[PDB]
RNA sequence: GGAGGUCAACAUCAAGAACUGUGGGCCUUUGCCUAUAGAACUUAUAACGAACAUGGUUCUUGCCUUUUACCAGAAC
């Protein structure tokens, strides 16, 4: 009713990058940079970060056939129910992931 | 206050060509058209009152609604 | 609540004297059947309901 | 403006504002002595995101609302006497605007670098130095430049007079009181 | 539009629930 | 095949029946355009009992409005009339203009304002063209490099 | 000439885009740029006293490169050696009934009122609407 | 052996965002933890159907001599 949340291990999407490799990154603190998103409203931001999700992992159980295939966009950090009704986002949502540049 | 309701009038009108973006920055105040302390200017009620006196009526309501 | 009451009054007797036909067609009832006086032949009711009530 | 509709469920209602406290951060929860509370919000879609919110999410109970409204706030566009309850004491205060351009930077807070006019909130710097920024940019006063004072959630005070010459050993005990006086003052007004 | 004038709705009505607005008072 | 299912086209005769078309399904393609219209916002002027300039009109969904606690509350006396506060914004906005709102659906908002453009005269016009419509605004490679 | 103006305006628009051109010059040579996507609709009314048919129309195919005569010497002088009237009121009548009924119905004086300022009486008569009134 | 069938049977198709199988560990197989293999169809301005009918029960109504036939909103 609130959100629309994976709340079982089991299910949690299996990440191609290995996440246990992503924890020795953890230390160095050089290694790590912070970089949240901003802009009007509409530009893409949360349509863009469903692009390096995707990426980064291997199967995601909330992609439909159709937003796999093109036709709806996925908007993975639009978690809420308010957010995915009024067509917008709220409140701020972010992921960690490790990404090789 | 005069932003009630600003957004629609503009998209409605417009037949969904148009927006409008209403922020807060600049934090720019202005002076309310009336004279702050006047215990006659006002003309009646369920109409919005006329600009020559509003403060007089800003005052007198949020007054009755705090004490 | 007096005007409303009206209107619901003169249309009930009206709707009365269709049931008692059978019919509710506008058609065949226009409104010289009600309201034509007694001396014409009709029933000659006395019509305070059509106005335009003040909302 | 909130209110609860069956005003037994107000200890729940609190328990939410509470929480929307926390969640939403440019809100303001405030409590009048009037019984109702006021919401503070950016704007229209982000008060109706609250209130979908307080209805459904948190507070299950169902609330009153006032007509959109706004906030406001006081000022002056240009002898004096006051007086204790207890009459010990007397205090006189004139009130005067300050320029526009005044304003305008302190609207602003900002650590003064370049030709920008710096904020009033460095006096725990020297004082000294700011009655050379004060004179500097807007011609200030040179008098009430040293004598500028305290600042605030807003404008500025100045002490000028015969008694903080002839007391300022007996003001400055006071001094500290007297600010705790001018916030409890100007967070309302007349 | 329903601007908090007319009815509920026109079933117990008696009339069509047709509203307007009026042209004498105004000002 | 002969059973007749799972249909496949190429480009130019979905070109052909597009064109033919038009007649009937000619619509408007902006989500935007729609606004207060879709679905949504009826469920909501059928859950408040108002109604859309040109919408349907239902039954109250909650007859009961008759019941009354007459308090100091919204009081004209404490009311700053500015504003109408036209049926519209009861259905654009509906938890802020609106009290106690049940079974209502939230609205949907926006959408990013289509700039769009094709002129449908002349097929003969190239299709990129700059519309009347749009505002004004010491070393070598070897040859044989050239773009992909 | 479609397609010709069409040119034209490629080829003008051309210079103001990647272009450098006087101040005062560009925002003239923008402004018809604006007006493209206006229309010209302050640009099109005037003095067409002749219909299209009427106006014989030698529509002369000058080119402004021709070497033309302009005959200047034709501006020397020279030697030329060369029906019912109605009685009846019945027109009148007729809305003397409509204002009438009009008022014996009407609870009211002011949802009366809505019904005259909704049929929107001419001048000529909103005269003699408030000599039945009376 | 392939391409098909206005052929048939059987299984399945609204759920902690939501499936199974397997290896190991605690329990002593239900259940919990952990590693792993495979996930067709249906879903986010929510769904097998870019479509849209009827009935039943119970509430609140509307027509009102009574039942059928009905008015129109809700829940199931
Ligand atoms: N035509 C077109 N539309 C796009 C493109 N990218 C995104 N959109 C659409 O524009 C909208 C923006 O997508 P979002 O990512 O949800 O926008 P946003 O950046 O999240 O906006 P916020 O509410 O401020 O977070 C979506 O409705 C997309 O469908 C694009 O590249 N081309």
């Amino acid at each position: 009713e609130h959100t629309i949340f994976t709340q079982l291990k089991k299910n949690i999407p299996k990440t191609r990058y290995n996440r246990d490799y992503m924890l020795s990154m953890a230390n160095i603190p050089e290694r790590i940079i912070n970089v949240g998103v901003i802009g009007p409203l509409h530009s893409g931001k949360t349509s863009l970060m469903d692009l390096l999700v995707i990426d980064s992992h291997k199967r995601i159980p909330d992609m439909s056939k159709n937003v796999e295939l093109g036709w709806k966009p996925l908007r993975y950090l639009d978690n809420l129910k308010q957010e995915i009704d009024r067509g917008l986002s709220i409140k701020l949502n972010g992921s960690t992931l490790l990404c090789t540049d | 206050i005069e932003s009630a309701g600003f957004e629609t009038d503009l998209r409605l009108s417009t037949n969904g060509l148009g927006m409008c973006q209403l922020y807060f920055w600049h934090k720019i105040w202005r002076k309310v058209p009336g004279d702050v302390l006047d215990k006659d200017a006002f003309i009646p009620k369920l109409k919005p009152a006329p600009i020559n006196s509003l403060s007089r009526d800003f005052v007198m309501k949020t007054r009755r609604r705090k004490g | 609540p007096l005007l409303d009451i009206l209107v619901k009054g003169e249309t009930r007797i009206q709707n009365r004297v269709k049931l008692g036909l059978n019919s509710k067609m506008p058609t065949r009832f226009p409104p010289a059947v009600f309201y034509t006086p007694k001396e014409l032949g009709g029933l000659g009711m006395i019509s305070a309901s059509h106005i335009l009530i003040p909302a | 403006v909130l209110q609860p509709l069956l005003p037994r469920e107000l200890p729940k209602l609190l328990d939410a504002l509470n929480k929307i406290s926390k969640y939403y951060p440019g809100v303001i929860i405030k409590v009048e002595e009037s019984g109702e509370h006021v919401i503070l919000g950016n704007g229209e879609l982000y008060m109706d995101c609250l209130l979908y919110d307080l209805r459904a999410s948190y507070a299950k109970i169902e609330i009153k609302i006032s007509d959109p409204l706004t906030v406001f706030s006081e000022s002056c566009s240009n002898s004096r006497l006051g007086e204790e309850n207890l009459p010990g004491l007397s205090i006189s205060v004139a009130a005067e605007p300050m320029d526009s351009k005044m304003i305008q930077d302190l609207s602003r807070n900002t650590l003064g670098k370049g030709q920008n006019c710096l904020d009033i909130d460095g006096i725990m710097d020297n004082p000294r130095k700011l009655s050379k920024i004060l004179r500097t940019e807007y011609g200030w006063d040179s008098l009430a430049s040293r004598n500028v004072w305290s600042f605030y959630n807003g404008n500025v005070l100045i002490n000028d007079t015969l008694p903080d010459e002839i007391s300022p050993e007996l003001l400055s005990k006071y001094k500290e009181q007297i600010i705790q006086g001018f916030y409890w003052a100007v967070k309302e007004g007349p | 539009s329903y601007n908090g004038i007319g009815l509920k709705s026109a079933k117990g009505s008696s009339t069509s629930g047709h509203v307007q607005r009026s042209l004498a008072s105004n000002n | 095949g002969t059973s007749y299912k799972k249909w496949s086209f190429d480009l130019p005769e979905m070109s052909n029946l597009y064109r033919l078309s038009t007649p009937l399904r000619d619509e408007v393609t902006d989500k935007n355009y729609y606004y207060l219209f879709d679905k949504k916002s009826f469920f909501n002027g059928k859950a408040l009992n108002n109604a859309i300039p040109g919408g349907p009109k239902f039954e109250p969904l909650y007859p009961r409005e008759e019941e009354e606690d007459y308090n100091e509350f919204n009081s004209i006396d404490r009311v700053i009339f500015r504003v109408p506060i036209r049926s519209e914004y009861k259905v654009a906005f509906p938890h802020l203009y609106n009290s106690r709102p049940r079974s209502v659906r939230i609205p949907w908002y926006n959408n990013p304002v289509s700039c769009i453009i094709q002129n449908d005269e002349e097929y003969d016009t190239p299709a990129l063209f700059f519309d009347p419509s749009l505002n004004p605004i010491d070393f070598t490679l070897p040859e044989d490099f050239a773009p992909l | 000439s479609k397609k010709t103006h069409d040119m034209i305006w490629e080829k003008l628009r051309y210079i103001l885009q990647t272009q450098e051109l006087s101040s005062t010059l560009r925002e003239s040579l923008e402004t018809l740029f604006e007006i493209r996507q206006k229309d010209y609709k302050s640009g099109s009314q005037g003095l067409f006293i002749l219909d299209p048919t009427s106006y014989t129309v030698h529509t002369h195919s000058y080119i402004v490169s021709d070497e033309d005569e302009a005959n200047k010497e034709l501006g020397n002088f020279e030697k030329c050696e060369n029906q019912i009237y109605d009685m009846t009121s019945t027109n009148d009548v007729e809305f003397k009934k409509k204002i009438y009924l009009v008022l014996k119905s009407s609870l009211s004086g002011d949802e009366a009122a809505h019904k005259l300022l909704k049929l929107k009486i001419a001048n000529n008569l909103k005269k003699s609407v408030v000599d039945i009134i009376i």
